[PDB]
């Protein structure tokens, strides 16, 4: 028993973050294109500085 | 007179009077409560009420996993059977993952007591700062005012600093602390009512606002689950629900669910909010409590006592039941408490009113659970989010409305999906119930805030404080984020609110700059700490007293004064009276010189740039003087001397201005006979120097430990220009032609004998250091043969600001056109390990109020209480601003 472990997932606060300095390069599949989470994060990265 | 008049304005009085009276026992029964500021946190990330808005308009639900920091053996009290002691079926439910999480530093408040402190406590304190910053008032400026404090708390068992765990865990300390850290007044009573404990006490707030007793109030409450006790103990009659969410007004619904929180609200007379100008972001109305009694047991609702009590709001707010557009109600979740709920509101509320407009309920235990004491004041929240908002957010986990309940009048509908609030006809009104275990109910009405310039000053400076440098630059930053979420707002009221409504701290940034171009840059590079044109950064002094150095020659440019003669007022009427008590003994206005009229003479004449100067400089000290920024002492510089003692009392005004001018004039005859040059050795070396010219040259002034000033002849002064070539120094030459503080002033010694005749010195009400004696000097020895001594001996300014430094003055402000003594001030001060600032007014070709506004704030940075009232105005709209950015760290005892 004393090399027994297990992974979890520990709930944590939110971070209250900061701005997105300077230039981010996003990378994507064509075949997802414009479609769900990369318009979306693109757009959170637009406004994040 | 007849009877009938006379008997008339009789009943006029007694009429007027009875209105009177009767209006005061109108605001003193039900008077409104203004909600000047709100703070809440909450689970699911929510710090904020913006956090609680965004957290319920989106539909999010807030309950996850178990702690794991918290020493709990969450793998180790998990079963599925309802019936075993230390053992919970609840995987879920809200939590403040950060509870442990506190600023100890801010406070005062040592790590070690910190660690032996309860969770509620440090989470109170925060919360009500955080209050106290959204409600436009500085919680510093708070101390010693008769602020109440009321707060909801329970005793959940937390537990050299021996001392500190004792008042660390007693929970009347929970509301104590606040008036204690605080230094508030008015009482602190910490209330227990079980999940009605926080609105029963923001009741209790009304009644201490309306009986006089507090001029502001705090109302909360807070809930921490140091130990897993409430979910295992409580779990045997299965009480909680399986899954962990609070199905408000479900069928589904099958119990409830624990949620950690806090919540306060700042609170003040609604008459009284508006008459300080702060703004209202809701109004209580009138509030209830009462408690069920007789009922199936001691832990069960009773319908009747819920209906009495929403009824006795009603009545307390006069407001009918019609009156109330949406309802928060308690939905515990509970099988049994629900429908008990749901029948009270169709009974009290949905009973006469029209059938398009039925009552909304929503809860907001369906999205963060069962928040517990402080359920209740984050209720009100939370109808007062969406009350700002127009939209009623809907309550999560319905598939239906429960059976239990008949909806058939429907009167009484729930929030199944997000509904506009209609705007039209009358003020948004709202409810919220609180409906406690032990059995004491509470309802409080909500009304929306009723509806409520100047000219924008230019180059508004834009404060920063903060505890720390890294608290600095989160200031900065969130304050730069806050204004991107913003559209256009007006830059003289961020400043206002800025100086004005947020406590001045160590580590103090400015911002100054004439154009909103260069603002968020600027912010932007205060956020990364990278240094900008237009930012000053600094640590203000704990202590120090201020002084005004007036420089003699030097200081000196065309138009210097003329953008302030135009812009600020203030400036042109003592310039104005300067002119008026320098017309006496003057062939010129001094107006025209400054402003460089045609035919005005220049300042390379000697007989003009004196007076110029003189009137400039005691028009700066009277402008530094009028934002707030007195002066403890006074130090001149030859010519300057004069100004210090107009502005040390020992001279008036005419007595100043009849001195400068004559003495200007009497140099007249001195023109192109010798003249001034500035070398930088010290004293000694110096004087070493001059002597194989021996008595035709003189130390003119010691300006500095390295910097002095020789005056004499031309002959001489240009034959010891090439000695100093040799030896290499840096002889500057300044431009003048007459060789003051020199031999040569003794030909015209009778003349100032006969310029400085006729004055009246008085005592000084400020203190005066005269160069000339290098200590304090009496006012009333500032006679003829002084102010010769002061043309004729040398300066001895070096020793004045080291005796200045010694008698313990930290802020040297030169109140010339252009700094000339900075360089020597700072070698004084560096060369004697003491930390004194040096600053000045105005620099060459800046003369704008930018660059006024640009001193005045180096002056606050440095740690001078500016006045900024009179800068940015009285009163101006109020904006809001992000709360203090709390350098938070974990404090938590281990098990």
């Amino acid at each position: 028993d004393d090399l027994r472990y297990k992974v979890t997932w520990k709930p944590t606060a939110v971070a209250d973050g900061a701005s997105a300095t300077g230039t981010w390069l996003v990378v994507v599949p064509e075949s997802l294109a414009g479609g769900g989470w990369p318009v979306v994060v693109a757009r959170a990265v637009d406004q994040a500085g | 007179v007849t009877d009938s008049e006379k008997v008339a304005e009789y009943l006029r009085r007694a009429t007027l009077d009875l209105r009177a009276a009767r209006q005061r026992i109108r605001e003193l029964e039900s008077e409104p409560i203004a909600i000047i500021g709100m703070a809440c946190r909450l689970p699911g990330g929510v710090d904020s009420p913006e956090g609680l808005w965004e957290l319920v308009d989106s539909g999010t639900d807030a309950i996850a996993g178990f702690p794991l920091d918290r020493g709990w053996d969450v793998e180790g009290m998990y079963d599925p059977d309802a019936e075993a002691p230390g053992k919970t079926y609840v995987k879920e439910a809200g939590f403040l993952y950060d509870a442990g999480e506190f600023d100890a530093g801010f406070f005062g408040i040592s790590p070690r007591e910190a660690v032996s402190m309860d969770p509620q406590q440090r989470l109170m304190l925060e919360a009500s700062w955080e209050a106290f910053e959204r409600a436009g008032l500085d919680p510093a400026r708070q101390r010693g005012t008769a602020t109440g404090v009321f707060v909801g708390a329970t005793a959940t068992g937390y537990v050299g600093a021996e001392g500190f765990a004792i008042t660390g865990n007693m929970t009347a300390v929970t509301s104590g602390r606040i008036s204690y850290t605080l230094g508030l007044q008015g009482p602190a009573v910490t209330i227990d009512t079980a999940c009605s404990s926080s609105l029963v006490a923001l009741h209790l707030a009304c009644q201490s606002l309306r009986q006089g007793e507090c001029t502001t109030a705090l109302a909360g409450g807070v809930t921490v689950m140091p130990t897993p006790t409430a979910f295992t103990e409580f779990s045997r009659q299965r009480g909680l629900a399986p899954d962990g969410r609070c199905k408000s007004f479900a069928a589904a619904a099958d119990g409830t669910n624990w949620a950690e929180g806090v919540a306060v609200l700042v609170v003040e007379r609604l008459s009284d909010a508006r008459r300080n100008g702060h703004r209202v972001l809701a109004v209580v109305r009138g509030t209830a409590i009462n408690q069920d009694g007789a009922s199936n047991g001691l832990s069960a609702p009773n319908d009747l006592a819920q209906e009495r009590v929403i009824r006795s709001a009603l009545d307390n707010a006069g407001l009918t039941a019609s009156d109330v557009d949406a309802v928060e109600a308690h939905g515990t979740g509970t099988t049994l408490g629900d429908p008990i709920e749901a029948q009270a509101l169709l009974a009290a509320y949905g009973h006469e009113r029209p059938a398009h407009r039925p009552l909304r309920v929503g809860s907001l235990k369906s999205n963060i659970g069962h928040a517990g004491p402080a359920a209740g004041v984050a209720g009100v929240i939370k109808m007062v989010m969406a009350m700002r908002h127009g939209v009623l957010p809907r309550s999560l986990h319905i598939d239906e409305p429960t059976p239990q309940v008949d909806w058939s009048s429907g009167a009484v509908t729930l929030l199944t999906e997000p509904v506009d609030w209609p705007d039209s006809d009358r003020p948004r009104r709202a409810g919220v119930s609180a409906f406690g275990i032990s059995g004491t109910n509470a309802h409080v009405i909500l009304e929306q805030a009723p509806t409520q310039p100047a000219p924008p000053v230019p180059a508004a400076p834009w404060l920063l404080s903060a505890k720390t440098p890294a608290a600095l630059r989160a200031q900065a930053r969130r304050l730069h984020t806050h204004l991107a979420r913003h559209p256009h707002p007006d830059p003289t009221d961020i400043a206002h609110a800025l100086a004005t409504t947020r406590t001045p701290h160590e580590h103090r940034a400015a911002l100054v700059t004439d154009d909103h171009g260069t603002r968020g840059p600027a912010l932007a590079a205060l956020a990364e700490g990278a240094p900008d044109a237009c930012l000053i950064s600094g640590t203000a002094l704990s202590k120090g007293r201020t002084v005004f150095v007036f420089p003699g020659q030097g200081s000196q440019w065309t138009g210097m004064g003329r953008e302030l003669l135009h812009t600020s007022p203030e400036f042109a009427a003592y310039i104005a009276e300067c002119e008026t008590a320098l017309n006496d003994f003057v062939d010129w206005s001094l107006t025209d010189v400054l402003r460089g009229t045609e035919g005005a003479p220049g300042y390379d004449r000697v007989d003009v740039v004196q007076p110029a100067l003189f009137a400039v400089m005691v028009s700066l000290a009277r402008l530094w003087q009028h934002h707030g920024i007195h002066p403890d002492a006074v130090i001149g510089h030859s010519q300057g001397e004069i100004a210090a003692a107009h502005i040390a009392g020992a001279l008036s005004l005419q007595d100043a201005a009849r001195i400068v001018a004559l003495r200007s004039q009497a140099l007249l005859p001195l023109a192109g006979l010798g003249g001034m040059t500035s070398l930088a050795l010290p004293h000694d070396q110096a004087l070493q120097l001059i002597q194989p010219w021996g008595q035709d040259l003189s130390i003119a002034s010691v300006n500095g430990p390295h910097s002095t000033v020789v005056s004499g002849t031309t002959h001489a002064l240009d034959e010891l220009h090439t000695t100093c070539d040799t030896q290499g120094v840096r002889a500057r030459r300044i431009p003048v032609d007459y060789a003051s503080h020199s031999a040569q002033v003794e030909s015209i010694r009778d003349t100032v004998l006969q310029a400085a005749t006729g004055i009246n010195p008085q005592p000084t009400t400020i203190p005066l250091y005269s160069t000339v004696t290098g200590q304090p000097i009496d006012g009333t020895q500032l006679d003829a043969d002084y102010w010769y001594t002061n043309l004729r001996h040398t300066v001895r300014f070096e020793e004045t600001t080291r005796a200045l430094l010694g008698s313990g003055h930290r802020h040297f402000i030169e109140t010339t056109a252009h700094p000339v003594l900075a360089l020597a001030l700072e070698e004084t001060i560096e060369a004697t390990g003491s930390d004194a600032r040096v600053t000045g007014t105005l620099r060459r070709d800046h003369g704008d109020l930018t660059q006024l506004h640009t001193a005045l704030a180096t002056a606050w940075t440095h740690g001078i209480d500016v006045d900024w009232t009179a800068v940015l105005g009285d009163r101006r709209t109020p904006f809001e601003l992000p709360t203090y950015a709390f350098q938070r760290q974990r404090y938590w005892l281990e098990p």
